[PDB]
């Protein structure tokens, strides 16, 4: 209603720019915000703007129009670290609160150069019959889809950064109990990599 | 804590003429504090149906006001305004000289 | 139009 | 330096009562309680323009609020219903920025009987992985927990690691038709062959699981669900 | 001509006598356009020149809900600077607050305002660059330290050269009729004794608008800055002003003074003899 924003997830290559825009309704609103959110955190704020223009700080920009009752954060060279919620909020005429958009939630998607889609099997380290499959190393455009059955788990894509080695790679987690699930089938409800790597 | 005494000024809205409808005014300016007692006198006696305008003050932070009444000038009807401030010690008496 | 700052002395 | 609001995690049973407890130290003349549903954006409960002053937001409906003093807000939750189930948030402001709290996660359960602990299990690399990238991906598995208040954490030969692990930023629901559904959640931890090779090298997954205090009546067959950490552990090896 | 909007709030502590009065009055040039009163029955901004009761209710909600909101600000700064000063609950203090914008006659930013005393004293004011602030004493630098932490100026900033002037444009082309006139001054002059040897010559400037005027009086074409009684430019009620400017002159050489009276509204500046 007052503070609009698509809720995304909108999804960047690493190193493109992010567009993250936000409508108002109060025309006399004085104050506009741009705030960042990491899962599980809370609100921090990142952007502060009051006069029509454009406002820079490091990889920020924020770009207010009045008249269109529109307003923008941009994120240049966006990273995976960048990948969290961003919140618009806008003080309207004679408020002393903020009215928060519903946010929209930013996936910087790492560019995998060198891509080794596969799957493994895990053994539990307390010896047992227990195992979970391991769906790692695809490239970014890869979607990891929810299982059909519902004793099959199977978790979306994270991705792991490597930091000393500033190695980036994307996995899925996929486990049952049921005795006829194997990592050979764990993902078939997903559009995986022809040339995907199953070890026997 | 400053203190300033007013400034008074008694006129009429336009210039008096016997019969004619017109307005008395007192201006009182350059006081502070705010708190002031301002009354329209005719032959001695308070007018009851006195207005003023909305508080207002100058660049040096001192405050003004106009009070107001709608009356009739005749030949022998004496008009006044009496101010009260902190700053006075006794209540100050300014006639309305319609020939000043 | 008034001005619509929040800050107190 | 801030603003400080606990607890960071609260069960309630349905009808129960609790204070969130928000206070900050920069004199700070603004205050205000928001809360966040799951992928959803803050709506204002209630808010402060000053000692003794307290106004509703739009979502009032449920809550009290006072301000007796310029550093504390409590909000008061006087009866609590499912509806409730959400995280709390306490931000001050003096003009312009707006300074948030670590927020309170509160679940409002039927039944303390639906609380369980989370089972902890770590999976060792796969061998073929070892061979085919030089590395090594250990994963955890914390599974049969309610509610989702849960700290999953790797610690490599005692100290914390945040290099190389990815955490689910969300749980699996056990039986997603359920709003007492139990959860999971998996980890992973990426290090080079050679490191988990190395066999001096220790691996553990911690969760920190918030659940049941002393103070709670406990019925049930089965041990307690109290505050606790669940642990699983591998060695490196050649 | 140039133009300006000017804002003046007046806060009064009442003591035992409930909460403070706040008084908010709103002016575009010499003409006053709203008021508010805490202590008035409507508990709205209210208008006070035709042409703004013009705007709908969508701006008569904001201003209202604005002004009650600085209402609040000020009942919080009565308290404060009791605290900074060490004064009790027993006395009467006074906040004042001012602030607006002045344009060209392009209708164009010249300059801001916003400033602050306590009980008749300058306290805290924005310079003139927009960027920093003046601080009169310990309290206002206390102030001052707090708006500098939390980035206050460039807020304030945003509204005296942009918000400000947009709304004074609006005001101007909406009262045109009422804001862009001039009304030339009706003038005359007086002759009293005030001895047996001289005369109060009085030269009067009736009816103008705007307020801004000069009345000189010159003796033999030499002006009498020093002997001159000039009282205070003062309302006439109507939405016009009136002034006077007198000189004590030697009985029987009345004929030898010149009033001088210049306004924006006169084609050429006046000159007026005593005719007895």
């Amino acid at each position: 209603k007052e503070v609009e924003q698509n809720s995304g997830p909108l999804s960047v290559p690493e190193g493109a720019i992010a567009s993250l825009n936000c409508t108002y309704s109060d025309r006399g609103s004085s104050s506009f915000f741009w705030y960042r959110q990491y899962s599980g955190k809370s609100p921090e704020l990142i952007m502060s703007i009051y006069a029509n223009g454009d406002k820079e700080d490091g990889r920020f920009t924020a770009q207010l129009n009045k008249a269109s009752q529109y307003v923008s954060l941009l994120i240049r060279d966006s990273q995976p670290s960048d990948s969290a919620t961003y919140l618009c909020a806008v003080r309207g005429t004679g408020r002393r609160a903020l009215t928060f958009g519903s946010g929209t939630r930013l996936q910087v998607q790492p560019n995998i150069q060198n891509p080794d889609p596969a799957v493994y099997q895990l053994r539990d380290s307390k010896s047992s019959d227990k195992s979970v499959c391991l769906f790692t190393d695809f490239d970014s455009q890869t979607n990891v889809s929810q299982s059909k059955d519902s004793d099959v788990y199977i978790t979306d894509k994270c991705v792991l950064d490597m930091r000393s080695m500033d190695f980036k790679s994307n996995s899925a987690v996929a486990w049952s109990n049921k005795s006829d699930f194997a990592c050979a089938n764990a993902f078939n409800n997903s559009i995986i990599p022809e040339d995907t790597f199953f070890p026997s | 804590m400053i203190q300033r005494t007013p400034k008074i000024q008694v006129y009429s809205r336009h210039p008096a003429e016997n019969g004619k409808s017109n307005f008395l005014n007192c201006y009182v300016s350059g006081f502070h504090p705010s708190d002031i007692e301002v009354d329209l006198l005719k032959n001695g006696e308070r007018i009851e149906k006195v207005e003023h305008s909305d508080l207002s003050f100058s660049k040096d932070w001192s405050f003004y006001l106009l009070y107001y009444t709608e009356f009739t000038p005749t030949e022998k009807d004496e008009y006044a305004c009496r101010v009260n401030h902190v700053t006075l010690s006794q209540p100050k008496i300014v006639k309305w000289d319609r020939d000043m | 139009g008034l001005y619509d700052g929040m800050e107190h002395l | 330096a801030g603003v400080t609001q606990t607890p960071k995690f609260r069960i309630l049973k349905i009808g129960q009562s609790m204070t969130l407890q928000c206070a900050q130290d920069m004199n700070h003349n603004y205050m205000y309680w928001y809360r966040q549903d799951p992928g959803m954006g803050l709506k204002l409960i209630y808010y402060s323009v000053g000692a003794g002053i307290t106004d509703k937001g739009e979502v009032p409906n449920g809550y009290n609020v006072s301000r007796s003093t310029t550093e504390d807000f409590p909000l008061r939750l006087e009866l609590a219903a499912p509806s409730q189930t959400s995280v709390y948030f306490c931000a001050s402001s003096f003009a312009t920025e707006a300074f948030f709290g670590q927020g309170t996660r509160l679940t409002v359960v039927e039944d303390l009987n639906k609380v369980f602990p989370p089972e902890v299990a770590v999976f060792e690399p796969s061998e073929a992985e070892i061979s085919h990238t030089q590395k090594a991906t250990l994963v955890c598995l914390a599974t049969g927990f309610y509610p989702d208040h849960v700290e999953l954490s790797w610690w490599v030969n005692g100290k914390e690691v945040h290099s190389g692990v990815c955490t689910d930023p969300q749980p699996l629901k056990e039986q997603p038709a359920l709003n007492d559904s139990r959860y999971a959640l998996s980890s992973r931890l990426r290090v080079s062959a050679t490191f988990w090779q190395d066999p001096r090298n220790h691996f553990r997954c911690q969760v920190q699981f918030y659940g049941l205090s002393e103070n709670d009546e406990w019925t049930q067959d089965r041990a307690k669900p109290v505050t606790q950490i669940v642990s699983a552990e591998a060695w490196g090896r050649a | 001509g140039s133009h300006s909007m000017r804002y003046f709030f007046t806060s009064v502590s009442r003591p035992g006598r409930g909460e403070p009065r706040f008084i908010a009055v709103g002016y575009v040039d010499d003409t006053q356009f709203v008021r508010f009163d805490s202590d008035a029955a409507s508990q709205r901004m209210e208008p006070r020149a035709p042409w703004i009761e013009q705007e709908g209710p969508e701006y008569w909600d904001g201003e209202t809900r604005k002004v009650k909101a600085h209402s609040q600000t000020h009942r919080v700064d009565l308290g404060t600077l009791r605290g900074y000063y060490n004064q009790s609950e027993a006395g009467s203090h006074t906040v004042q607050r001012m602030y607006g914008c002045d344009v060209g006659s392009d209708w164009r930013f010249l300059r801001g305002y916003h400033q602050y005393a306590y009980d008749g004293k300058d306290y805290i004011a924005l310079k003139e660059d927009l960027r920093s602030w003046t601080a009169a004493d310990m309290a206002a630098q206390t102030t001052k330290h707090k708006w500098e932490a939390a980035h206050v100026a460039e807020q304030l900033r945003a509204y005296l050269e942009g918000t400000c002037v947009e709304w004074l444009r609006r005001y101007l082309e909406n009262g045109k009729e009422t804001l862009q006139r001039t009304d030339a001054p009706k003038t005359h002059m007086t002759h009293h004794a005030v001895s047996d040897h001289e005369a109060t010559l009085r030269c009067w400037a009736l009816s103008f608008y705007p307020a801004e005027i000069t009345l000189t009086w010159q003796r033999d074409g030499e002006d009498q800055t020093q002997d001159t009684e000039l009282v205070e430019t003062r309302p006439a009620g109507d939405g016009t002003f009136q002034k006077w400017a007198a000189v004590v002159v030697p009985s029987g050489q009345e004929q030898r003074y010149t009033c001088h009276v210049q306004h924006e509204g006169l084609p050429k500046p006046l000159t007026l003899r005593w005719e007895p």
